[PDB]
């Protein structure tokens, strides 16, 4: 497909408003004459037009029914080039976690990793799986990934190298009725393990 | 019946303490009674709810 694209939704991203972001899978696609439209599984209206924003297509609206498939079409004026049936509840990209913090406790000989997510206060995409990734700063392609369903991870002092600089970051994916993609990574946090 | 499946799932989600699934099963029942969604889409949605409850 010459007009091959992919999308991600963000539910309750701005209060009760949801968002939908589409882009061509080939980044060199010339979008001069190309417009995007979504029809079906909408609340009061039949169709909605996307806003073209430099390289992506975006809609921010409350009018998503969130049950049933929507048809997203690429158009040249009124002619449809390609259409795709997408369920907006299966393409959710969570907002990134924030407020990442690592603390070392001498009494327990452990690192307590905590973070926050705005998804805990939402109605729909409340349940996520998180991915905490960490590495020794000096390394490239040597990240260790740990999954968790809460916002607190405990790492044992003996499972990390002593007297070393570590980098740690966290991301989330929907893990319940809603499916989708990994969020952006949170900013990195840097710490040093004790000398032992 | 799709409607009876959804009322069974809502009760199971209440018992399991899953407030998101209670809200979702009710939303699907409500939209189906109004003709806002098809029986096909309501049945696939009920199958997704049931799969999360099984976990």
């Amino acid at each position: 497909d010459d007009y091959s694209f992919s999308c991600y939704s963000q539910l309750e991203v701005n209060g009760s408003q949801h968002s939908l972001t589409c882009a061509f899978e080939d980044p060199d696609v010339n979008i001069t004459n190309l417009e995007f439209e979504i029809c079906g599984a909408l609340v009061e209206v039949k169709c909605l037009n996307f806003r073209k924003l430099q390289e992506i297509y975006f809609i921010e609206t409350k009018k998503f029914l969130l049950i049933g498939k929507s048809n997203i079409c690429v158009k040249v004026g009124e002619k449809s080039l390609t259409c795709k049936k997408i369920d907006l509840t299966t393409i959710v990209k969570p907002e990134a976690p924030f407020d990442l913090s690592v603390v070392y406790r001498e009494g327990a000989n452990d690192f307590v990793v905590t973070f926050n997510t705005s998804h805990l206060q939402k109605k729909y995409v409340k349940v996520l799986m998180h991915d905490v990734a960490y590495r020794q700063e000096k390394d490239e392609n040597k990240w260790t990934h740990v999954n968790l369903s809460s916002t607190k991870l405990t790492l044992l002092q003996r499972k990390l190298q002593p007297a070393a600089m570590y980098e740690i970051k966290v991301r989330s994916i929907p893990d319940h009725y809603f499916k989708g993609f990994w969020s952006e990574w949170s900013p990195s946090y840097y710490f040093r393990t004790p000398e032992i | 019946s799709v409607i009876e499946k959804l009322r069974k799932l809502e009760k199971q989600a209440r018992k399991q303490g899953d407030e998101v699934l209670v809200m979702l099963a009710r939303m699907v029942l409500e939209y189906l009674e109004k003709g806002w969604v098809s029986e096909e889409d309501a049945d696939e949605s009920a199958d997704r709810i049931e799969e999360v409850l099984k976990k």
